RNA sequence: CGCGGGGUGGAGCAGCCUGGUAGCUCGUCGGGCUCAUAACCCGAAGGUCGUCGGUUCAAAUCCGGCCCCCGCAACCA
RNA sequence: AAAAAUGUUCUAA
RNA sequence: UGAAACUCAAAGGAAUUGACGGGGGCCCGCACAAGCGGUGGAGCAUGUGGUUUAAUUCGAAGCAACGCGAAGAACCUUACCAGGCCUUGACAUGCUAGGGAACCCGGGUGAAAGCCUGGGGUGCCCCGCGAGGGGAGCCCUAGCACAGGUGCUGCAUGGCCGUCGUCAGCUCGUGCCGUGAGGUGUUGGGUUAAGUCCCGCAACGAGCGCAACCCCCGCCGUUAGUUGCCAGCGGUUCGGCCGGGCACUCUAACGGGACUGCCCGCGAAAGCGGGAGGAAGGAGGGGACGACGUCUGGUCAGCAUGGCCCUUACGGCCUGGGCGACACACGUGCUACAAUGCCCACUACAAAGCGAUGCCACCCGGCAACGGGGAGCUAAUCGCAAAAAGGUGGGCCCAGUUCGGAUUGGGGUCUGCAACCCGACCCCAUGAAGCCGGAAUCGCUAGUAAUCGCGGAUCAGCCAUGCCGCGGUGAAUACG
């Protein structure tokens, strides 16, 4: 184990933060804890919607949580009732005027955080781990991606001797700064332990 | 030496002040 | 002895000299920074995720 | 030592225990955990049981050990040397 | 109670003769080298000399008794 | 043209 | 000439990929050599073994465990020990029943926790000139479902990390060879810091690596001119202080700049030797960045997570103790053994950081730690602040000392509910070992080593001599 997080490595060159705001030392942590309490709620509720990225902006006693998502209709629900079922439960833990926004992700198979969640659920459903990887790396390449790489670590097929498996197509330059490599990790819990699913999507150089 | 607290040199070492290193 | 120690730390104590910082994320007691509410480990996990406003991997 | 701008420290709960005895014609065996309470002239002649972490050691208090703390007379570690 | 020799650090041997000074090799303990051990290298500790008694200012050393342990001898019928 | 011995049993994931 | 009993589940042949060699050849790394400073001896600081202990929680184990997790163990922390306590519980969502509360101020006992208690007074929509009767945040007592476990397994695991190694490598797709493992490519000639590039070639490409893109430092430009700066005229209590200006220095964003682009020489080429310009030359110096894999490496005690395990106890609260013990042994460091030094006084020159129960100017009390006053600053403005070595002047004169500052007595200060175990600092006195360290052993190739000081994280305080940073002064040496 040695490799550095491809997001933290590119933060400022290819990846903007998921929370953007300024806060003097006297309350950074408070807005930070709130930021985490929000993401916890939404990552729980909006799991079945295909959550990919929570943007949290903040300015003056108000906050603009922006949820990028695969199926936006799931988040909003009946005409904006399930959407506002959260717009207020959010504001019940926000206190602030917690504005909620929903964004459409152009391609789901081009979102590394979702590919990993897809493969993670496929192992929880006891699919063939080797097959389930080569299938996902296939979809990302068909969706135009310049290269993809997916990794399963753990007790593959419940084998006592845990193991690591992977597959990759195109190219994935982890050492390039100008490469835009979406990265997403998901955790797969099974009856024989927990499994790690890592997804690397080379989107292109800029 | 730096270990001798009763000197202007040892007081600089412990970062403290006294008769043997006033301000 | 862990969760009841996450709780006892939040509570106000019998004497202000009995208060200690805990990581708000994971509950760790050592190496917790005041500025974040986070230990040195969660500080590294959230930093790399980009969920820490304006913090960037330093280099000089 | 304690800044004498502040008082000489006795946990009060122990101090009651001894001033009642003087008033009522002392003395009872006094068992306390305040190893920190300074030996104070109202204690001479009494015997305090000091908890050293395991037991309450008796301590007969004399005039020549007043400026001290009670814990000084109930040691906490037993040694006996090495084999 | 026939004649010899011997008893001293843990083992095996000097020192006794010529009274004053305990020594050598291994072993034992602390360090070092080695991934580790051995070898090797650097340090250190341990013997009131079988025992009782005598001579002497002073006894492992000299003298007498006892204990222990090996060796020799025991011929003429 | 070479100072210098050795590495307990089962297991090789 | 030539058996048998008994016994094994193999013994074998060639070839393949590796690993290894006190085989070879060619290369590289502070690997040795050349140097300079240390460690190993001393006293002390800290981590560990061992012993001890009621407990001295637990993990880390050659390199790559040992100032490591610990970036702050007096109580808390705390996971250990003793004793006193709790039992749907400190914590989660759910169900009931009785109260029917919500919340805030007490009281008795007790070390505290705890147990026993005492006050007042809840809206919600309701029927209201009535009793109010209900219902509801949330409380509380009994009953359950369940919580809880830093208990065990890192040899069931995710995540993260160490390591080999910033070493130059590891492979794939098609084609070709081979019965097959597998080979070829990736080998060979040359070149590079590099599987870097060139030429060759049953191979032709491709991917992960290397490089590059990114950050700091070095020169120049644009853009800005306060809180920063003062070149030149005016004042000026002589302080950039006022006028005034942004030139400069700086501050911080965007740009330029170096590419073997140019000349000589070599070479088939890539490249290599030297030159010129140029602040900078051959990747300018430093960072970030770590291939396929290895080590059943490390972490269930950060977290997560399967399984096993405990359930008035292996959970929870408290007080006290312990984690700081000490016949010993090892690692990492601090301070030194002196004169290229020590001491006092005077006097210069930093950088990066921090600062609203914060940093504290200046003022008086005090030998001092500090205390009391008390401005300024939400900080290019006010403060921490003195930087130190250095420069000057003077004192010590080779002594266990005017070297060294351990140990111990007494007296205080301060943070803290509280400094007995077990804090830091200050002052009087005490003034140990140590005369340059056996066998052995470490780091560093340049603004490096060495030496000097300064700041930050943790933090009430602090056992920091540790760590992460910062500049000041500034070498020696590399034949090989
Ligand atoms: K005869
Ligand atoms: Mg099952
Ligand atoms: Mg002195
Ligand atoms: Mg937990
Ligand atoms: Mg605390
Ligand atoms: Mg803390
Ligand atoms: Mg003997
Ligand atoms: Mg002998
Ligand atoms: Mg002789
Ligand atoms: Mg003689
Ligand atoms: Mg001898
Ligand atoms: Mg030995
Ligand atoms: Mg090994
Ligand atoms: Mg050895
Ligand atoms: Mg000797
Ligand atoms: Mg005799
Ligand atoms: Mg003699
Ligand atoms: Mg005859
Ligand atoms: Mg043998
Ligand atoms: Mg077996
Ligand atoms: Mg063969
Ligand atoms: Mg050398
Ligand atoms: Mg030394
Ligand atoms: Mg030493
Ligand atoms: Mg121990
Ligand atoms: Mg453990
Ligand atoms: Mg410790
Ligand atoms: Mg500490
Ligand atoms: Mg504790
Ligand atoms: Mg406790
Ligand atoms: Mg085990
Ligand atoms: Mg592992
Ligand atoms: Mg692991
Ligand atoms: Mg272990
Ligand atoms: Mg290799
Ligand atoms: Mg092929
Ligand atoms: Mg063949
Ligand atoms: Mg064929
Ligand atoms: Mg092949
Ligand atoms: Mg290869
Ligand atoms: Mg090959
Ligand atoms: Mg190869
Ligand atoms: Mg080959
Ligand atoms: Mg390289
Ligand atoms: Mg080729
Ligand atoms: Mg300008
Ligand atoms: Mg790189
Ligand atoms: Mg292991
Ligand atoms: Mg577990
Ligand atoms: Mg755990
Ligand atoms: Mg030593
Ligand atoms: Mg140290
Ligand atoms: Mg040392
Ligand atoms: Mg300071
Ligand atoms: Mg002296
Ligand atoms: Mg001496
Ligand atoms: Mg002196
Ligand atoms: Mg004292
Ligand atoms: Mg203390
Ligand atoms: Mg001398
Ligand atoms: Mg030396
Ligand atoms: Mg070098
Ligand atoms: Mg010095
Ligand atoms: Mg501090
Ligand atoms: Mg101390
Ligand atoms: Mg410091
Ligand atoms: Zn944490």
């Amino acid at each position: 184990g040695n490799k550095i997080h491809p997001i933290g490595f590119r933060l400022g060159i290819t990846r903007d933060w998921e929370s953007r705001w300024y806060a003097g030392k006297k309350q950074y942590r408070h807005l930070l804890l709130e930021d985490q309490r929000i993401r916890g709620l939404l990552e729980k509720e909006l799991y079945s919607a295909g959550l990919a990225r929570v943007d949290i902006e903040r300015a003056a006693d108000n906050v603009a949580v922006t949820v990028h998502v695969a199926k936006p209709g799931v988040v909003i629900g009946r005409g904006g009732e399930r959407i506002r079922v959260l717009r207020e439960e959010l504001a019940k833990l926000t206190g602030k005027n917690v504005a909620l926004n929903v964004q459409e992700v152009q391609n789901p198979n081009l979102s590394a955080p979702l590919v990993a969640q897809r493969v993670a659920e496929q192992i929880e459903r006891r699919f063939a781990v080797r097959r389930a990887i080569k299938q996902a790396v296939q979809r990302v390449m068909e969706s135009g991606a310049k290269g993809a790489k997916v990794i399963v670590s753990g007790r593959i097929g419940g084998a006592e001797q845990a193991r690591t498996e992977w597959a990759a197509q195109g190219r994935v330059p982890l050492h390039t700064l100008r490469a835009n490599i979406d990265y997403g990790f998901a955790l797969a819990r099974t009856t024989y332990g927990v499994l790690g699913v890592k997804a690397y999507i080379f989107l292109g150089e800029v | 030496g730096k270990g001798d607290r009763r000197t202007r040199r040892g007081k600089i070492w412990r970062g403290t002040y006294g008769k043997y290193r006033p301000r | 002895a862990r969760k009841a120690l996450i709780e006892k730390a939040k509570r106000t104590p019998k004497f202000k000299v009995r208060a200690y910082t805990r990581c708000v994320r994971c509950g760790r007691a050592r190496s917790v920074y005041r500025f974040f509410g986070l230990c040195r480990i969660c500080l590294r996990e959230l930093a790399h995720k980009g969920q820490l406003p304006g913090v960037r991997k330093a280099s000089w | 030592p304690r800044s004498l701008k502040k008082g000489v420290f006795v946990d009060d709960h122990l101090l009651e225990k001894v001033l009642e005895l003087n008033a009522k014609g002392e003395k009872r065996l006094i068992k306390t955990w305040s190893r920190r309470s300074t030996i104070v002239p109202e204690m001479v002649g009494h015997t305090i049981a000091v908890y050293n972490g395991k037991q309450h050691v008796p301590v007969y208090i004399t005039e020549n050990m007043v400026g001290h703390k009670l814990g000084e007379f109930a040691p906490t570690r037993t040694y006996r040397g090495h084999g």
